[PDB]
RNA sequence: GGACCUGGCGGUGCUUCAUAUCCCUCUAGAGGAGCCUGUUCUGUAAUCGAUAAACCCCGAUCAACCUCACCACCUCUUGCUCAGCCUAUAUACCGCCAUCUUCAGCAAACCCUGAUGAAGGCUACAAAGUAAGCGCAAGUACCCACGUAAAGACGUUAGGUCAAGGUGUAGCCCAUGAGGUGGCAAGAAAUGGGCUACAUUUUCUACCCCAGAAAAACGAUAGCCCUUAUGAAACUUAAGGGUCGAAGGUGGAUUUAGCAGUAAACUGAGAGUAGAGUGCUUAGUUGAACAGGGCCCUGAAGCGCGUACACACCGCCCGUCACCCUCCUCAGAGGAGACAAGUCGUAACAUGGUAAGUGUACUGGAAAGUGCACUUGGACGAACC
């Protein structure tokens, strides 16, 4: 890397910077004073101030991404947001007034909601052991596995926005191969259940 | 006292190339053009192949000056790599120093 | 049948435990920092001496 | 040896006379950086290693400090600690110590200097070791809450270690702006940020919409100003060249920001610079090795 | 033969580590297809060298003739050279290098300990080490003081190169030298690397990133024909065009690289040629994911332990079965020793991979296995944990 050690990462928040200063704990205090002796890498390319930032969909597109083309897959993660929305939208409007207040409509709670349902619980681990999986292991498996089943040959000239929004929706909804997968790596956990005591950890 | 019969050999073929490059020159104009009949031109070709064979330019190989390398010669030193690097690494070539970048 | 939808408890049962877990390792990797190094330390400064001086 | 260093130190005054003659310069006034400047012009070396040039200091800075002998004609030592060999170290850790057993019995920019400049002190080598314990002592010494002989004395041994803001121009209509530079990869781009516009950035006389189709661009150069709340509050002006299209966003918004540092309030530009708006990302290309695909790309290892 | 020292080794103990590295984890590949190319095997009249890591787009930043050292035929003999030889010897060397090395050690000269043995020299609240010098480091180039370069000692592998050139030795001297004409270079078959793909995050077009079409087509840089470039000579090389639309549908074990402007993808330039690489060097653009657990697996370090090894485990070595001798007992046959290679195993030497051995008994191709008791000529890491 050429950032010698010394320099520090950027925090890009500005609530942070406009907190009162009465607000501030000490040892927050000390750290707002030591900060301003500190070198600060330059910001990322990626990340701004922006209010419609997000992480999550940051690490999805990044993620999707084949060979540097950050532009398509900007395009193909958009793409899939508005074509959820549109499904949502249709929904909607087709249906009755009751069900209107279920129908959801946000395409970014919707992708949250279904990364958060297609996030395993439970690993495996060679030691085949049953572990328990860091939270960071946990939201890069949901990533991994919608894009690898989106990305699977069973679909046949479809393409990549509508299969993820489908694939989002059913994952949203609790249903298809991504919570079949999930469901799949419990069922193998608890089959290992009793080799539990080979972790040492 | 060339460095090998190999060395002298290239000599003899740099010496008849220069001595008949004019009318291989002239003879060739003929051939390589889209003007001139066609017999003429086949006239010029068994000529210009009745020539010696050592005056072809193609056969003229680059060897190395000083050692008769025939691979790996800087064309601008006429040096094989072997001799560039023993004489810039002992400095005595003007400018010429180990890269770093 | 692996649903979640009544698992919920026992599921973030097992995530705090795992998270208790992960946090008394890192406690008592710290805490752990009269130890091996300073005891011999103490020791060589009085040799077992075996010979005759 | 003294007669060596004073014959030396006698052909240096001579020969900085003759140099001083041959410059054309008065020879009384002229100076150690005459004599380096004449030096460099007398006798030109491009040798990268500034040692390695010909040099002319002061036989002072040239020969190094050879130490003196240590004891008389009689081989009588002088100094009581001669036979610890340290006798320099020993003597300064029994004089700290000393002054320690005085307080105990009557009772923020400065480093430490290193074990190097102890050692040029001393005049004596040093072990890491023996360095600490006396960097321990000075410590105990000052935490004693000593008086102030014992902190000048400890003076000897200690050793003392934010964004610059351009300054606002005014155009010809007299309306203020302020001007920067930056660079990214290849890119390079230069700034005008007027202090009153609509957010109106032209980009080589082009409209920032216009000239970066790409989104992730748009929002690189909105960063500075979403961050200091001053979207739509300047109009811009910025030419670019080099590098590629995001090379040259991530440059035109460090000039960018670097103009509006000659606006916003100086806890708006550390802010800035604490989100990273303000540091030139040093991440260039790195050049590919010999007998390796890239960078770090190694041929693929035969078997 | 007994006891030690040093080193190598240990399917050796504990502890701490590996930061693209040992495992898991992340990305992209190879292993499946075609093509290019190197190597091996076959073939030929037809080089040579490298060839485990450290060979295999390697000597070559380059083979139609030449290059060429190879083969066939022909020609010359003081010959370009006060000759010549690409003849053997890299196990005589210089020269330039691989290698651990992604190491920090090597150290002359002193002093001391061991009863003045090989050898050893460590405790910082310090207990015999001091050390010039080399290396690291530092300094330097690139864009910082970062990172990448460069650098990287002494030694190991008698590591590579007698074919860069020189040189010792040995060898040919009407040829193992010199010259000319012509000629190989293909693929039964395998194998390494690279390129192109298998597509929808794709393909064609426009633009160079707000578009329209294709979509069982995608997919050859392959094959065949034609033209053009260079050249005396093109089926041989390259470029273009036409024609063809092939194999294949993300690929088993296993395996490679990568810690950031990196991987991946994409676009140029240069060296060298008359021409010639999907090869090499280099410039630039877009530009990721994990980075946390560990020591059950591989290596590193520290402290240890064992050692029948010292060409240092790719070691050493046991017994049978077959083979020649010398001696002994024996109605002819056995035993021993020696010479000596194979054979089957691996019994012992490290915890020798079931610790070893004594007595005794049963069993077995063969070292030997097991049973009962006994020895340490084994260990159990030596506070609690
Ligand atoms: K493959
Ligand atoms: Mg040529
Ligand atoms: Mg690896
Ligand atoms: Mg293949
Ligand atoms: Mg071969
Ligand atoms: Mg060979
Ligand atoms: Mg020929
Ligand atoms: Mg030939
Ligand atoms: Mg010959
Ligand atoms: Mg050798
Ligand atoms: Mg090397
Ligand atoms: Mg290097
Ligand atoms: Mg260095
Ligand atoms: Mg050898
Ligand atoms: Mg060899
Ligand atoms: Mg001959
Ligand atoms: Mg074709
Ligand atoms: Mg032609
Ligand atoms: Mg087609
Ligand atoms: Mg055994
Ligand atoms: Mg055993
Ligand atoms: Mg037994
Ligand atoms: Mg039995
Ligand atoms: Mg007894």
């Amino acid at each position: 890397s050429r950032y010698s050690p010394e320099f520090k990462d950027p925090l890009i928040d500005k609530e942070y910077y406009r907190k009162p200063v009465e607000e501030l704990t000490e040892e927050e205090k000390y750290v707002r004073e030591l900060k301003k002796t500190q070198l600060i890498k330059a910001a990322p390319a990626g990340k701004t101030s922006s209010v419609f930032e997000d992480p999550v969909i940051s690490k999805f597109t990044n993620m999707m991404m084949i060979g540097g083309n950050k532009v398509l897959a900007r395009s193909l993660m958009i793409q899939t947001l508005e074509a959820v929305k549109r499904k949502q939208f249709e929904k909607y409007h087709a249906a009755s007034a009751e069900e209107q207040a279920t129908i959801e409509r946000n395409p970014y709670t919707i992708f949250h909601q279904a990364l958060k349902n297609c996030e395993p619980m439970i690993g495996l681990v060679p030691i085949q052991v049953p572990v328990p999986l860091p939270d960071r292991r946990r939201r890069f498996l949901a990533m991994k596995w919608m894009i690898t089943e989106c990305r699977d040959k069973k679909h046949q000239r479809t393409l990549m926005p509508e299969k993820l929004s489908h694939k989002l929706l059913e994952a949203f909804h609790n249903q298809g191969p991504v919570i079949k997968r999930k469901h799949d790596l419990h069922k193998m956990a608890e089959a290992n259940r009793a080799l539990a005591h080979y972790r040492w950890w | 006292h060339y460095v090998d019969w190999r060395m002298w050999r290239d000599v003899k073929r740099r010496k008849m190339a220069y001595e008949y490059a004019d009318e291989r020159l002239r003879i060739n104009s003929l051939r390589k053009n889209t003007i001139l009949p066609k017999i003429l031109q086949d006239v010029a070709d068994e000529e210009i192949a009745a020539l010696p064979r050592d005056s072809c330019p193609v056969r003229i190989r680059n060897r190395c000056v000083m050692t008769s390398r025939p691979r790996g010669v800087k064309r601008r030193w006429r040096l094989s790599r072997i001799v560039f690097r023993h004489l810039a690494d002992h400095g005595q070539l003007s400018g010429i120093q180990r890269a770093t970048w | 049948e692996f649903r979640d939808d009544a698992c919920r408890k026992e599921i973030q049962g097992f995530l705090d435990c795992a998270a208790r877990a992960q946090e008394a390792r890192k406690m008592r990797s710290i805490q752990e920092t009269l130890l091996p190094n300073k005891l011999n330390k103490l020791l060589q400064r009085f040799p077992n001496k075996p010979y005759l001086s | 040896t003294e007669d060596f260093i004073k014959k030396q130190i006698e052909e240096f005054n001579i020969g900085k006379r003759h140099l001083a003659n041959m410059m054309g310069e008065d020879p009384e006034t002229f100076t150690q950086e005459d004599i380096d400047r004449a030096i460099a012009y007398l006798f030109p070396s491009g040798l990268f290693e500034k040692r390695a040039r010909p040099v002319m200091k002061h036989p002072e800075q040239i020969f190094p400090r050879q130490r003196a002998i240590q004891w008389g004609e009689d081989g009588r030592p002088f100094h009581y600690l001669f036979y610890t060999g340290k006798q320099s170290y020993y003597s300064l850790m029994h004089d700290v110590y000393g002054m320690l057993l005085n307080l105990e019995k009557h009772q923020i920019g400065s480093r430490w200097l290193i074990k190097e400049e102890l050692e040029e002190m001393l005049v004596e080598k040093l072990s890491d070791l023996d360095y600490m314990q006396f960097i321990r002592l000075l410590e105990k010494l000052l935490t004693s809450q000593c008086g102030a002989a014992e902190e000048e004395f400890v003076q000897r041994f200690r050793r003392s270690v934010k964004q610059l803001i351009e300054p606002v121009q005014y155009d010809e209509q007299g309306m203020a702006f302020s001007k920067s530079e930056g660079k990214r990869k290849t890119a390079k781009a230069e700034a005008i940020v007027y202090k009153h516009g609509s957010g109106r950035i032209k980009v080589n006389g082009i409209d920032y919409q216009l000239y970066f189709p790409i989104t992730q661009d748009r929002e690189q150069l909105m960063f500075p100003f979403h961050f200091v709340d001053r979207l739509g509050k300047h109009d811009v002006t910025c030419t670019v060249s080099g590098g590629g299209r995001s090379a040259q966003a991530g440059a035109i918004r460090l000039a960018m920001a670097k103009a509006l540092c000659s606006f916003v309030t100086e806890d708006e530009v550390e802010w800035m610079r604490q989100a990273g708006l303000l540091t030139t990302d040093p991440r260039v290309r790195e050049r590919k090795k010999p007998g390796q695909e890239g960078a770090r790309r190694k041929f693929t290892w035969k078997k």
